[PDB]
């Protein structure tokens, strides 16, 4: 009851590591706002984006829900817990450099 | 129609007939959430919002986001409140208040200050229009800015430990002037929970529990008493009531008399007054300044109830 | 320009009329026709305006707050037709029309982004002809970069003409536009690897440094290579106005530097220019980032010594002001040296208040760390602050002394907590003097004095509400009420007066509500709301009882 989950794919860690897949990597830099960025990551191994505020700054600069991240502000976070990534982004600067898997409608 | 009268107990049963008999458009389910939130039953609201959070329209869940966040806050599940918070519109007073209290939980003092300032300007437009008619009309917004100033004191509470003896003294005297409304006290007291546990100050919660029973629902007033004790006396009747916290158990025995038990309460009252006399004596340490006088004051109330109740019974 | 301003206001808050009027001239009237279309295109499509603004132009959510806070459509439908008409005019009026050419370049940037490849190739070819033409090289420089912004495939191979043009022109030498074109077209990673060499000989200008700085942060293709050229040029610059710009480059952002700091204490001691000494203080403080091994501990205490001497004996306060401003709270780990104290002690007795105001704040944290000599000295200074309040009957002198008091308490609250009596009693008598400048400073100081003495300033609130209330209610003078409103809510969040004042003063609620509509300043309105929250949310019935 407590968790909801969004993405249909159960696990995509191994497929993400493999070079052969429809996804094309993209790096997104998000600037802070007066009330927050407005994105949540709740993926255990891949740390996929859980939800994005449609009116938030993240939604303006792409950052769709169906995405996966591997590195934040330079540091590679491809294999860590979601809670640890949340600690890293908060302790970092207001502007966050993020990499989005951005699956090509697959 | 029942919602417009601030009468929620009969409003919920009305929606049950229109929903249980036949499922309909997602407008009746949203109506129940506005009723469960007012009543204060976070257990039933949380399971409905979480289950329905997926199979609803994107615009539909915008209205549901604010009510779902309150249920998670009441249950203390901060792991899921974050997901509900990021969907409330950010250009509204409620959209910044709920993401300001979220910064306090994760210890982001700088981010929280901007949100508090951001929420004041949004509430400014709503307050000036209502204040132009009369003060009574402009009261639902004044209680909102009252809660905004409480968040600032929460930041001060978490920073300087030397002031955690007068912060929980303004909160008491400031609440006395507020209107005695169950809904108003439910929101304010929920704000005063990120730092101070209910077991840290029973003085404020006992007054809130009495208000719910006296003018509202007895069920809500009963669950707020077992929370302070830590155990539910209703489960086992043969066992005696807890001896510690004499003030808390005194109010519990009055609750039994009011609702259904005019005989079990009298039996427990006799055992309570009997044990306090032994507790009053056999005390080598002397605390006649405060403790002894306070203990004796409670004895007079306990004995007065014995005389009144026995005449009613016999 | 006048029409664009009117159109911008209408768009922010006539489309058919604008399109019809432009079509009349489309069917002397060359620059004007394009100017109207460019304004409409910019208003309709503002995506390309960000690139133009960037070309013209070129910390933390988890920090604990300070303890003592001091007082603060139709156009889109007619797009292909307009683009087709614009292309014909550019191709036809290539060299026979400079008024038309000047407007053509402006229209081209808007058309490229709005209408994205025959058109792109023709526009680049027209810009290429105007690249070597007169009065069009600067305008055409951003034209190539605009095409790359709309689509990277359009300038995938045609962008190299800009690099080829600047390949030999930059080393040979109008240099401001050359750097702008590279920055605009930058937003693959191998072109800038060797093209930076021609830019080195272009010249030492702020645009070149700003463009290079933006490229490194946005696109760090080769950070080491970018830092190799930037650091090498700066080192040889000081080996012999031009030098002043080089010092700013190192102090702009972080680099990857102990040889510079040792020689950094030579320019202001030898160069007679006043302008260079202004930046000399700032570049020294920011270059001391690595601050357990006795290899840098001694030298860092040496480079700090030079700034202290200059900051007290310089002929003009402007050089002295930036010396102490650079030495912020971060440098508290190196200002504890006894010999360094003498430079700071003299700064209190200085000719100008701008240095004394910062000096007393700086020594406030220094006094708490080194009270051996600061505490006896400040006793005499504090008395003179109060002495000028009463002995001398001048309103200008009293304002100066009160302001310095606020800095001392706001930086060393612990020392002033038990010493409220000599200050609070003097300030209260000051407020009842039988000059608006003094009022705005004593009220700010009192608000700061109400935070340190928590629950201690209890016997003065009764006589302090009357003074503040008269400054708000029945205020005969429309002075600055923000200070009074801010301190009114600052002495009730600590003292604890919440619901009681609503009864002794049955006007506070009414006057606070009136400030919502009368006042228009955003900061003032957000403070009246906070005072309402701090006081409470008393029920409407009790308001009726209080009348
Ligand atoms: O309504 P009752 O059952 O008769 O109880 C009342 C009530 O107490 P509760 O808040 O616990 O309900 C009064 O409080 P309020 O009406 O202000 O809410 C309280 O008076 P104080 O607040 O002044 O203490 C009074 O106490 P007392 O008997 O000392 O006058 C007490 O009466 P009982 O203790 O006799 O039930």
């Amino acid at each position: 009851c407590n968790p909801k989950s969004v993405l249909k794919r159960p696990v995509t860690s191994e497929e993400l590591l493999t070079p052969g897949a429809p996804y094309a990597r993209k790096t997104f830099t998000i600037v802070g706002d007066a009330v927050g960025w407005g994105f949540v990551v709740r993926g255990s191994k891949p740390c996929h984006i859980q939800a994005v505020d449609p009116s938030g700054p993240a939604a303006a600069a792409g950052m769709k829900v169906c995405q996966f991240v591997v590195s934040v502000n330079g540091l590679n976070v491809l294999h860590v817990d979601y809670r640890t990534v949340n600690n890293l982004i908060l302790t970092g600067p207001r502007t966050i450099v993020m990499e989005v898997m951005e699956e090509l409608e697959c | 129609w029942y919602e417009k009268l601030h009468e929620w107990e009969d409003a919920l049963v009305a929606y049950d007939k229109k929903m249980d008999t036949n499922k309909d458009d997602p407008e009746l389910m949203l109506g129940r959430m506005r009723c469960l939130e007012a009543l204060g039953e976070w257990g039933q609201l949380h399971q409905q919002c979480c289950e329905k959070w997926t199979l609803v329209n994107d615009e539909t869940q915008a209205k549901m986001a604010r009510m779902a966040a309150a249920a998670a806050w009441g249950l203390g599940q901060w792991d899921s409140m974050e997901e509900y918070t990021c969907m409330i519109p950010r250009d509204t007073h409620d959209g910044a208040f709920y993401r300001a209290v979220l910064a306090l939980h994760q210890d982001l003092f700088s981010l929280a200050q901007q949100c508090i300032d951001k929420a004041r300007d949004l509430l400014d437009a709503e307050l000036t229009a209502m204040a132009g008619e009369s003060y009574s009309r402009a009261y639902g917004a004044m209680v909102s800015c009252h809660m905004l100033s409480e968040l600032e004191e929460v930041i001060q509470y978490k920073l300087v430990p030397e002031r955690r003896e007068i912060i929980r003294q303004i909160w008491w005297e400031r609440l006395q002037g507020c209107q005695r409304i169950v809904e108003d006290w439910q929101k304010i007291l929920m704000v005063r929970s990120l730092v101070v546990s209910p077991h840290e100050d029973m003085r404020t919660w006992l007054k809130y529990a009495s208000l719910c029973g006296k003018s509202g629902r007895l069920a809500l007033a009963h669950k707020t008493l077992v929370l302070l004790l830590g155990v539910d006396p209703s489960r086992q009747l043969d066992h005696p009531l807890p001896t510690v916290h004499p003030q808390v158990t005194y109010a519990y025995m009055k609750n039994m008399w009011k609702s259904a038990r005019k005989i079990d309460a009298f039996q427990h009252m006799q055992h309570f007054v009997q044990t306090m006399q032994q507790q009053a004596q056999h005390a080598i340490a002397t605390e006649d300044q405060q403790h002894k006088q306070e203990l004796h004051k409670l004895m007079a109330r306990c004995f007065l109830k014995l005389g009144e109740w026995q005449l009613n019974l016999q | 320009a006048a029409l664009r301003a009117c159109l911008i206001l209408t768009t922010q808050r006539w489309y058919r009329h604008t399109f019809e009027e432009a079509e009349k001239g489309f069917d002397d009237r060359i620059h004007g026709a394009l100017l109207i279309l460019n304004e409409l295109v910019r208003i309709s499509s503002m995506e390309g305006e960000r690139l133009r603004e960037e070309m013209e132009e070129i910390m933390g959510f988890g920090t604990k707050p300070r303890h003592i806070t001091p007082f603060t459509l139709v156009e889109s439908r007619c797009c292909r037709d307009l683009m087709e008409e614009k292309f014909d005019q550019v191709c036809q009026w290539v060299l026979k029309c400079s008024l038309i050419q000047m407007t053509i370049l402006n229209l081209l940037p808007r058309l490229a982004a709005f209408r994205p490849t025959q058109y792109l190739q023709d526009t680049m070819n027209h810009v290429l002809s105007c690249v070597k033409k007169e009065k069009e090289r600067t305008a055409a420089f951003q034209a190539l970069g605009l095409l790359s912004v709309a689509v990277r495939s359009e300038f995938k191979v045609y962008l190299p003409r800009v690099l080829d043009i600047i390949r030999a022109a930059l080393p040979p030498k109008v240099d401001a536009t050359v750097f702008t074109c590279i920055s605009m077209l930058a937003r693959i990673q191998q072109d800038i690897k060797e093209l930076l060499e021609p830019m080195l000989a272009v010249g030492l200008s702020p645009a070149l440094t700003a463009v290079l700085y933006d490229l490194s942060r946005q696109i760090p293709q080769l950070k080491k290579d970018i830092q190799d050229g930037l650091l090498k040029m700066l080192s040889l610059v000081l080996m012999h106005g031009s030098i002043t710009l080089a010092l700013r480059t190192l102090g702009s952002f972080e680099f990857e530097l102990t040889q510079f700091v040792r020689h950094c204490a030579d320019h202001f001691l030898n160069s007679e220019h006043k302008e260079i000494r202004m930046e000399a203080a700032r570049t020294c403080s920011r270059l001391l980032t690595p601050s357990v091994s006795q290899t840098a501990v001694q030298v860092v205490a040496d480079v700090l010594s030079k700034l202290l001497v200059v900051g007290i004996t310089d002929p003009d306060p402007d050089i002295r002001y930036c010396v102490l401003a650079s030495l912020d709270e971060r440098f508290d780990a190196h200002l504890a040296q006894a010999e360094n104290l003498q430079a700071l002690f003299v700064a209190l007795n200085d000719q100008v208040f701008e240095i004394r105001e910062l000096a007393i704040c700086t020594v406030g944290r220094l006094s708490s760390m080194n009270p051996a000599f600061v505490m006896p000295f400040l006793r005499k200074m504090l008395i003179q602050i109060l002495t000028e309040l009463e002995h001398s009957g001048i309103g200008r002198i009293k304002e100066q002394s009160a302001r310095m008091l606020g800095h001392l308490v706001s930086n060393a609250p612990r020392l002033i907590r038990p010493y409220m009596e000599p200050i609070l009693k003097a300030l209260i008598l000051k407020l009842k003097d039988p000059n608006p400048g003094v009022i705005n400073n004593v009220l700010a100081t009192i608000g700061e004095l109400a935070q340190v003495s928590g629950l201690e300033m209890r016997k003065w609130v009764d006589e302090l509400f009357i003074i503040i209330m008269d400054m708000l209610q029945d205020s005969s003078l429309l002075a600055k009420r923000q200070v009074a409103l801010w301190t009114l809510g600052q002495l009730v969040a600590s003292t604890g007066y919440v619901v009681e004042p609503y009864r002794k003063y049955p006007t506070l609620l009414e006057v606070l509500l009136n400030f919502l509509k009368t006042e228009q300043n955003q900061g003032t309105r957000r403070e009246a709301i906070r005072v309402l929250g701090l006081l409470g949310a008393l029920d409407p019935y009790k308001h009726k009882v209080n009348i």
